[PDB]
């Protein structure tokens, strides 16, 4: 969840097919 | 002189609601056992209950600086009754002229804050001016605040004694 | 992520008319408090670190008023508000002081640095201090008088209720209570340590982590705010208590301060929530601003594996820190707990430990995964024994572990081991802490608090005003005052002059419009011009932009070098 990786981490959860996760990183971001 | 029967006459003519009267002798009771209060009025003698008939007496001839004066009379300073009284704008009694019998600085606040609310800039910078007295600074050694107060009641008693009789 | 590198000092001028008293020094205690204040700065200053602080100004005025510097204020700004600060108010300090704690949480809610029903992160912090400069006097309201300081709980910030306390974990309140007698104090100018003040600010102090101060001296005064600075921090404040039977005492409840060191704090663990989280509550449980953290005296072993991420904060000091480095003890830890964090247990899962450093210079806190006494040997095993290729009775225990491990530690925890190089440990799973309506009610909150703080910023310059009039008594209409905006254009408006004036400023009128031929046509010389703030009285280097350049060739001040 770090400023030069929170795009990095929510594309990563978004690559691994979790509907879900992608909106916790979301809001990190 | 029997400073008994004046409280009497005096309690007399304030269950009769003739207030005037009423100061006139609770004055004459405080003066006969203080030698003109030179001295300090025993307790005995002017007591809270007396003390409150008195504020009575002044608060319903309209003369509220003198209420909240006498408020600071009592063992517990009553601020409820000084502050209510402070608010009123009907004062029949000199108002500013009785700042100087203020000891308290928690009534000169509220006077303060009072006259800024309403725009009285004359009397607000006459309030702060008696708060700025190094005299009344609440952190004194507690003999010099206790004289201050002697003094201004002692001053004040005498105001009251000349306005009455 | 978040900004520690840059405190906010708030202060909370008392402007109440007591401050008018006069000290033996014939300055009044408000001149008194804004001395203090610039001499606060005049020492912070020495600091390098000083740069970036954010000083900030609440009064004891009303809520419209009491704001004079907040956020997006610049320095300039602050030092002319507090010049021109006047104490003609009533002591409305527990009202004043809930405005200040909701400007300094204004904007908590729109950056989540709470984090709330996420787990509790001390690097997820705004280091401030509030510096309330008061006296002793009772506190007032119009009513009367109250003997004791009762904050306010009318108009609650939206998501005020998720916290039970106004003040927050990287916020404590200090008090400079100006006791200066107006005769000139028979007392030696002794060394001793500041007293606590016995006013109703202390309990509040105490409360938040910081302390009341006494002052009846300048020297006093001086110490007080050397200490001040001395207390300017980045940290969060930990109410540690006492669990369990000794191995009614100074060090078995204090409200410490644990260090956060920048460099951008960086933790991963979170302190643990009070309660358990569920995912069918409709409503987040309040928190404590303080969190209650219980250790227990047992000088237990502080095991760590190699390559774990491990957050350690220093411990302030305090009679706890005496107390541990005075049994000498530094191999051995406090485990350390957070009641009702657990499923069922009431006292909970250790979730790390004091352990006093190797010189016992200090004490630190460990703060290690939730019930890291069960986790740290799987989570070695798991790269010694088949290097992160996790066996079928391992999985079960994990999963076990899992059981009793709350969801808002699965980030971090999934983040630690990733960097471990087990990417693939866990399932990439949203946190199921919160329930979809918490979630909802927290986005609501968010949204809210951006636009209360765009109102509350907004509203800071105080662009109103005052009632200038004097309500007429029957037994509508007002009687007028004078105003500091109505300046007299005596050239463009013949009402302003008096008529002890009126002939030679006729004059002056007449020459100033007919001998303008080849001149100039300006206003009222000696009042548009010539009575210039003295700020920009002497202001040469802006003066001589505005002349032509010439041509080149080639104690503390006097007014310049």
């Amino acid at each position: 969840v770090l400023p030069t990786v929170l795009l990095d981490e929510i594309e990563a959860a978004e690559l691994e097919g979790n509907d879900d996760r992608i909106e916790g990183v979301l809001c990190g971001a | 002189n029997n400073h008994s029967w004046l409280i009497i006459q005096a309690d007399i003519y304030f269950a009769t609601n003739q207030y005037s009267a009423a100061l006139h002798y609770y004055l004459q009771a405080g003066a006969v056992c203080s030698d003109f209060f030179n001295k300090a009025v025993p307790p005995d003698v002017y007591t809270d209950q007396v003390i409150k008939r008195m504020i009575k007496c002044c608060s319903l001839l309209n003369c509220h600086t003198q209420v909240a004066i006498l408020c600071q009379f009592l063992r517990e300073i009553d601020y409820k009754t000084a502050f209510k009284s402070l608010q009123e704008q009907n004062s029949h009694d000199a108002m500013d002229s009785y700042y100087d019998y203020i000891w308290d600085v928690t009534i000169l606040e509220y006077l303060t804050y009072l006259h800024h609310k309403r725009g009285e800039t004359d009397k607000r910078q006459i309030a702060i001016k008696a708060i700025g007295q190094t005299e009344l600074n609440a952190s004194n050694p507690e003999e010099v605040l206790q004289l201050a107060a002697q003094r201004r009641k002692k001053k004040f008693l005498q105001a009251m004694a000349k306005l009455y009789f | 992520y978040f900004q520690s590198n840059m405190p906010i000092l708030l202060f909370l001028i008392d402007t109440s008319a007591s401050m008018n008293q006069r000290s033996h020094l014939g300055t009044t205690y408000l001149d008194t408090a804004k001395g203090a204040v610039e001499t606060f700065m005049k020492l912070r200053a020495r600091d390098p670190a000083s740069r970036g602080d954010r000083y900030m100004l609440v009064t004891f005025e009303e809520p419209p008023y009491a704001i004079k510097a907040g956020w997006k204020e610049n320095h300039a700004t602050f030092m002319n508000e507090l010049k021109n600060l006047q104490a003609e108010g009533l002591t409305t300090l527990g009202q004043s002081l809930r405005t200040a704690f909701d400007l300094l949480n204004l904007n908590r809610l729109v950056t989540g640095i709470d984090n709330y029903g996420q787990g509790r992160n001390p690097f997820f912090l705004e280091p401030a201090i509030i510096i309330t400069i008061t006296d002793g006097s009772k506190l007032t309201t119009t009513s009367g008088v109250q003997d004791e300081l009762h904050l306010p709980l009318n108009s609650p910030l939206p998501g005020s209720e998720l916290t039970k306390e106004p003040f927050r974990w990287d916020q404590r309140l200090f008090a400079l209570v100006l006791r200066l007698p107006g005769t000139m104090s028979v007392e030696s100018e002794q060394l001793t340590g500041v007293p606590l003040d016995d006013s109703a600010i202390t309990p509040m102090c105490e409360v938040t982590g910081g302390r009341s101060y006494s002052v009846c001296s300048p020297r006093m005064l001086n110490q007080c705010l050397e200490s001040l600075v001395q207390k300017v921090q980045s940290g969060v404040v930990i109410n540690f208590e006492k669990a369990g039977p000794d191995p009614s005492q100074p060090w078995h409840s204090c409200h410490k301060l644990i260090y956060v060191r920048p460099n951008v704090p960086i933790g991963h663990w979170p302190v643990p929530e009070s309660f358990w989280p569920d995912q069918n509550s409709p409503t987040l449980p309040p928190r404590t601003s303080h969190p209650v953290v219980k250790f227990s005296c047992t000088d237990c072993e502080p095991m760590v594996i190699d390559k774990l991420p491990f957050d350690k904060y220093e411990l302030e000091p305090s009679p706890l820190t005496q107390f541990i480095l005075e049994r000498k003890s530094p191999q051995t830890c406090w485990q350390v707990y957070v009641s009702n964090s657990a499923k069922y247990s009431e006292l909970g899962h250790p979730f790390g430990y004091l352990k006093a450093s190797t010189a016992l210079n200090c004490v630190n806190l460990f703060v290690m995964p939730y019930n890291y006494p069960v986790l740290l040997p799987l989570l070695d095993d798991l790269f010694k024994v088949h290097k992160a290729k996790p066996t079928l009775k391992w999985r079960q225990s994990f999963e076990s572990y899992l059981k009793t491990m709350p969801p808002y530690y699965l980030g971090p925890l999934k983040k630690a081991v990733r960097m471990m190089g087990a990417p693939n440990l866990i399932a990439d799973s949203m946190e199921y802490g919160l329930s979809y309506s918490v979630i909802s009610y927290l986005k609501k909150l968010s949204q809210q608090a951006k636009i209360e703080s765009d109102r509350v910023i907004g509203s800071v310059g105080k662009k109103v005003v005052q009632e200038t009039g004097i309500k007429v008594r029957s037994r509508g209409f007002q009687v007028a005052l004078l105003n500091k905006d109505l300046k007299p254009q005596t050239f463009r408006n013949a009402y302003d002059i008096p008529r002890r004036n009126l002939l030679d400023h006729l004059t002056r009128m007449r020459s100033n419009l007919l001998k303008s031929t080849r001149r100039f046509l300006k206003g009222q010389d000696e009042d548009q011009v010539h009575s210039v703030p003295i700020a920009q009285m002497g202001n040469y280097q802006e003066y001589l932009k505005q002349v032509p350049s010439p041509l080149r060739e080639l104690m503390m001040i006097d007014e310049a070098d």
